[PDB]
């Protein structure tokens, strides 16, 4: 995927609004701004969360739903030099570009503006959303979060619904953009998306995509994830089994509790290892400040040292071997009166013992 | 089930009440409650998510 | 000493940046139309 | 070694002789020999 | 060269039918044997099962003595093999039956046998029954119910539906076959 | 110029790879030396010297070890060790939320250190911008600059791990004094500075200072009352194993067993090994093993004022010390509740995928340690629930102090049990089992015993 | 130059692979340039040599891409960094990785030059056509919509088989913008977007039906109109 230089991106949570602020009429190369400024939504509802009136640097302001022309190669769109271009939150290739340099604000990094050379990342401070999987919830028409902003930023407990023929980009476009309506919420919220899970572990596929593709592009951090439908039936499983009632207790608070072991036992909990194999289907690595080793999946591990230390560290053939594996297992069976179900296994071992 | 239907909390509560202190509730009559509270129950989180949706659907 | 004056005031701007947006999608006075 | 090359010539020889003259089994030689000799085949 | 992995497969059919631990039934030959004895010899895992039925050429009507870790190296050797669970009763019933066929003339009708030579004293039905039921009595009961009781019968239809559903592609006469073939092996071992 | 011998190579690396202090031990020609290399009076070297000592680096192997024939790289700021940043990101953990790096991404620890990152910056960033130009944008903050999260630069400790993420409090404080670290990312970046001989302004100096292959680690010298010591070579786990069985039966009531968190880094010279051996780490691993069985009489009473420690000092090869029990002896830094290990006796075997847990055949018991770590498990054994033989009991066996039900369907309880030795621990049992008093929530337990309980109890699906 | 290096081949094949291993790799991208001279003599190594640090405005360049895009980002590589493959002799051709800078220079390409995408084992290219090929495994035939084909060392010829008739006792409903083809054969032209974003038809026969009004042919561009009519008429 090739992109023209003449397209500027800037992404930004703030974009879930139009920032009518930031738009600038474009010089041609007369150096002649063009007072004539075209806004391109995903949506015709969108249209009606733009204020021409908020536009005094132009003189004429249309808007329109941006739609794939298939006549024209993205790879070098036509030009109109007679209006500056502006998109927002596109979700199909940019096949016009204004005067000077088409403008793009998106809350969405699709692959389309990813390559995109001129990418501007907004920063902010992380602030998650809860997500409440449940069957006096609030719903919420999430191709229109704006016309529910005032719940949004109000409630708590809120119903994610979509319209039977919404398309998939239009899907992920509405949660990015709810999930950022959050990160601005003092208050978390917890919210339940109606939707089949398969639909919505590939959302969330899609949208930790797209925050790689930010973070690439250097956004920061955020602790604010998502978990996938497996690995919370795992830990509703185990929170049922430790007698925990799920409305009571929240995963990231579930997690947290074995931070007390990661560290002074110097052993990955267990709920952290199926995580990040149920992340693998769809190895782990941590250490503390100015600690000398790394705590892995594997046990100990010098710092920047492989996962693995050399094949001939250790020699376990004194036991590593069936002889002594027989052995012990037959004298297990004996002791234990079993029959089957017994399985012993040579302990190896990494770097250290 | 009409004050499940209908949402009457409180009659409902008084209902499961009455119960809980009405015959051999503990025996079999406390599990016979809970499987038509639990039937009726998920026929309504079944229905009203999807109603809400549809009220809120453009 | 170049400080990240840019992460500061963004975020003193995120603190208040919802409520202007509330302002922005609030009610309109009158219709002139 | 496993193989006693000695024997197992001895009955690849057998064998191979009496199917180098005649088309039949002449039933002294036994399955095993068949073994033997392929055996002994495989190995030289 | 060999095709050693159809060599493996032919000799491990072969182990299988010799060795009772399928009721399957096919059609067998010299060439399979040949194949078999071909893959014991080629493969280094299983030279002590290759050596112990070379040994069947001789005499054959000897017991072979190993030392523990042998008759261990054995077992793993032939378990791996057939991916089992095994005994070695059933290394010397395989050695029985291995030893009978090399001993045999070629032929052009299979030799249908019975089990024989496996673990000298020969002992009649009636001696093992007085024997046995002595034990038995001397064995106290580990466990057992009270007297009426119910059987659990099931009662859910749509779950015997579904069961019904889940079992009709099965043929009945494979199922009698494998079965009723089952329970012969399994006594013919016993007896040997 | 000052000049020094291979024989006193190795108290160059010892003085300048490590973060020591106890330099007194130092001969007066090494000394001399050393302390102009460190002080960087390196016009007062032989340079011929420095590029001996690269060629010894090079020679005993040592990890990262990038570099030319130039003298630029103890004379400037320069690309000294070399490795890929690869993070298994677990979003669902608050790391320290650093500026992000693309996994593989190439990283250099340079030998600038800095006390205030803020203040280099400046510099630095004039140096990145050189090399890229443009209208790039970047993520940018107090400690650095990045590209893309795949070049730019950083400023942090002199130690990191760039494969793993930062988690929990530091068992280490040696920032109190410690410099940040200048580290670069991309081959760009490391390129220019090595072309360049990069060198900040000067005002080494108390704003900034250069330490060439300086790894940092918190040396220092064991200052032991050796009563006694030998020597040992293997790779065989058992053999240390009953090393340690053999001191804990005699009579020792537990052992200081000590692995050396550097002894991986390169093919140490046995005569540099010899040296180290008079010093320790305080963030090297130590290991308080005892054995699960204490006996109780007296009789088998040692001295009660001499420890054993069992220092693995090298890959292969330990040293087995007899030292007078002095509160003045140095140790490495464990954390504060260190949990202490239990040596695995015949008895038992531990479970497959826990460090706590373990079983009994004749007995048939399934017990994990309320605190504790097992140690010396040569032998793991798969969980699986025939293992949990039911008991049978007319009337339900009684049971007392604190029960918890595991399954309530299977009768599956967890009951508190201390061993006589005064060894907490619980015992999962399944059978026709009744608790005397209430029975308690799975939750009261420790994060340790939840653990090991999840582990064993949720199948692998 | 970031880094170069140079092949020797007559086989497009090789020049093929060497395209699709570093569109693979992590380029999202490639320059494919030919020098529109090299026919013109014997040129002798050092005068290849010494035109090498130079360039043609009117050579030939070809944008080539791969069909497929990656949806995350695992994939992508250095963000200021462009690949070249130069076909600077007959036979000889140059790799080149080289800084993204504006400054660089480049034969001039049409205004709105299409992008060329690599074809993968998944379809073949239909003879006679730059922009169309078919799915055996989906029984698809398929016209970019404004992108050439690239890389197709096979091609098969058109056939009335290709296009199987659909059965559907229910007509198929369609969505977006249909056209008809052959009514009395249900053949019809579907737009159809990739995920990836990339524009092209869908050629269909079969009971299917649309949920909007059907729309002319003309509508289409001249581009697949070509194509179409390629496919379409008999070569009588």
């Amino acid at each position: 995927m090739e992109c023209p230089f003449q397209i500027q991106v800037c992404i930004s949570d703030r974009f879930f609004a139009f920032p009518h602020n930031l738009v600038e009429p474009q010089s041609d190369v007369g150096n002649k701004l063009i007072e004539n400024l075209i806004v391109y939504v995903p949506t015709d509802d969108d249209r009606l969360y733009i204020d021409k009136k908020q536009f005094p640097k132009f003189n004429s302001v249309l808007v329109y739903r941006h739609e794939h022309d298939v006549n024209i190669d993205s790879r070098s769109p036509k030009k109109t030099a007679s209006a500056t271009i502006v998109y927002w939150n596109p979700l199909v290739p940019i096949t016009e570009i204004g005067a000077g340099e088409t403008r793009v604000f998106s809350v969405l990094l699709t692959n389309n503006l990813f390559y995109c050379n001129t990418m501007i990342v907004h920063h902010e401070n992380p602030k998650c959303p809860i997500e409440f999987t449940y069957p006096n919830l609030r719903p919420i028409a999430c191709e229109i979060p704006l016309s529910h902003f005032k719940e949004l930023v109000e409630s708590n407990d809120f119903l994610l619904c979509f319209n039977l023929e919404t398309s998939t980009m239009v899907k992920i476009l509405s949660l990015k953009r709810i999930f950022c309506i959050f990160q601005y919420r003092k208050q978390p919220a917890r919210y339940v998306i109606n939707l089949p899970h398969e639909e919505i572990d590939n959302l969330y596929n899609k949208l930790n995509w797209e925050r790689t593709r930010r973070l690439m592009k250097g956004d920061v951090p955020s602790n604010c994830a998502t978990v996938n439908r497996s690995s919370l039936k795992y830990i509703k499983q185990a929170q049922s089994l430790l007698g925990i009632p799920d409305y009571s207790q929240t995963v990231v608070d579930f997690v947290k509790m074995f931070q007390k072991i990661i560290f002074p036992y110097q052993l990955v909990p267990n709920v952290i290892i199926k995580l990040n194999n149920f992340d693998q289907m769809v190895k782990i690595r941590l250490f503390c400040k100015n600690d000398s080793i790394a705590i892995s999946s594997s046990g100990i591990v010098p710092i920047n040292m492989p996962d693995f230390s050399p094949p001939n560290t250790f020699d376990y053939s004194d036991y590593a071997n069936r002889t002594n594996i027989n052995f012990v297992t037959q004298r297990v069976l004996t002791d234990g009166g079993f029959s089957s179900g017994i399985t012993v296994t040579p302990v190896k071992y990494n770097y250290y013992l | 089930i009409f004050h499940l239907i209908y949402n009457n909390e409180n009659a409902v509560n008084t209902i499961c009440d009455n119960l809980k202190y009405t015959e051999g509730f503990t025996s079999n009559t406390q599990r016979v409650i809970h499987s038509v509270y639990a039937t009726t129950k998920s026929i309504l989180d079944t229905t009203n998510p999807n109603t809400f949706c549809s009220r809120v659907s453009r | 000493v170049d400080y990240e004056k840019e992460s500061k005031r963004r975020k003193l701007e995120d603190e208040d940046f919802l409520k202007l947006k509330a302002l922005e999608f609030s009610k309109d006075i009158v219709n002139e139309k | 070694e496993l193989i006693n090359m000695r024997r197992y010539r001895n009955a690849a020889r057998k064998l191979i002789h009496h199917y180098s003259l005649n088309s039949t089994s002449s039933t002294e030689y036994k399955i095993s020999d068949v073994v033997m000799t392929m055996i002994f085949l495989l190995r030289s | 060269l060999i095709n050693m992995r159809r060599y493996r497969n032919a000799a491990r059919k072969l182990i299988h039918h010799y060795s009772l631990n399928s009721t399957s039934s096919t059609e067998y030959k010299i060439s399979d044997v040949v194949m078999t004895m071909i893959f014991l010899l080629r493969s280094e895992k299983y030279h002590s099962l290759f050596k112990l039925l070379e040994t069947t050429f001789d005499d054959y009507t000897c017991r072979p003595q190993m030392t523990q870790v042998q008759t261990d190296t054995l077992l793993d050797a032939v378990r791996s093999l057939l991916e089992m669970t095994i005994d070695l009763t059933t290394v010397d019933i395989m050695r029985s039956s291995f030893a009978r066929c090399f001993n045999s003339p070629i032929m052009r009708y299979a030799k249908i046998v019975l089990l024989q030579n496996v673990a000298d004293k020969r002992t009649t039905l009636e001696e093992l029954l007085i024997e046995r039921g002595e034990k038995i009595q001397m064995l106290q009961p580990q466990q057992y119910i009270n007297s009426g009781t119910e059987i659990p019968f099931c009662d859910d239809a749509e779950f015997l539906n579904r069961l019904l559903k889940h079992i009709d592609p099965y043929p009945l006469s494979r199922m009698y076959y494998n079965a009723a073939n089952t329970m012969f092996y399994t006594t013919m071992e016993n007896y040997a | 110029l000052l000049t020094l011998e291979r024989d006193h190579f190795k108290y160059l690396f010892l003085t300048s790879y490590f973060d020591l202090k106890d330099n007194e031990h130092v001969p007066s020609e090494p000394m001399a030396f050393i302390r102009n290399y460190l002080n960087c009076t390196f016009d007062l070297l032989d340079d011929a010297v420095l590029m001996n000592y690269f060629n010894y680096l090079q020679s005993m192997q040592l990890k990262h070890l990038v570099g030319s024939t130039s003298t630029n790289i103890f004379k400037f700021v320069k690309p000294q060790f070399r490795f890929v940043c690869d993070r298994t990101t677990v979003d669902i953990l608050e790391f320290d939320t650093r500026m992000y790096i693309k996994p593989g991404t190439p990283v250099y620890a340079t030998n600038l250190f800095t006390s205030n990152p803020r203040k280099m910056m400046a510099f630095l960033y004039a140096e990145f911008g050189k090399v890229f130009k443009n209208k790039i944008f970047v993520n940018i903050n107090n400690y650095g600059c990045v590209l893309a999260g795949s070049a730019g630069f950083l400023f942090d400790d002199a130690y990191v791990d760039w494969n793993g993420v930062r988690m929990c409090a530091a068992p280490r404080l040696d920032n109190n004094m410690h410099p940040f670290r200048l580290y670069l990312l991309g081959e760009d970046m490391a390129k220019h500075f090595v072309d360049n001989n990069i060198l900040p302004p000067h005002p080494n100096n108390s704003m900034f200072m250069l330490k060439n292959f300086y790894k940092g680690l918190p040396l220092f010298k064991s200052k032991y009352t050796v009563v006694n010591s030998t020597k040992i070579v293997t790779r065989k786990p058992n053999d240390i194993f009953n090393e340690i069985d053999k001191e804990l039966n005699g009579n020792c009531p537990f052992i200081k067993f000590i692995q050396r968190d550097y002894i991986f880094d390169a093919q140490f010279p046995p005569d540099l090994l010899d040296l180290l051996n008079e010093y320790m780490t305080k963030s090297s691993i130590m290991k308080i093993i005892t054995k699960f069985v204490i006996e109780e009489n007296p009789a088998m009473s040692g001295e009660m004022s001499r420890e054993i420690i069992l220092d693995r000092y090298s890959v292969d090869n330990y040293r087995k010390l007899y030292i007078k029990m002095e509160i003045t002896n140095q140790f490495p830094v464990m954390y504060d509740h260190e949990s202490s290990y239990i040596f695995v006796s015949k008895d038992f075997l531990q479970l497959k995928g826990t460090m706590n847990a373990f079983y009994a055949p004749k007995q048939r018991i399934l017990s994990i340690l309320a605190v504790n770590r097992l140690f010396g498990a040569t032998e793991t054994i798969d969980f699986h629930p025939n293992l949990l033989v039911y008991r049978q009991s007319s009337p339900p066996v009684r049971l007392t102090g604190d029960v918890y039900v595991v399954d309530k369907n299977e009768k599956v309880f967890l009951v508190k049990h201390v061993f006589s030795n005064t060894v907490p621990a619980y015992l999962l049992i399944r059978g026709d089992y009744e608790s005397s008093s209430d029975l308690k929530s799975l939750r009261d337990l420790n994060p340790w015993v939840q653990n090991t309980l999840l582990k064993l109890l949720i199948p692998d699906s």
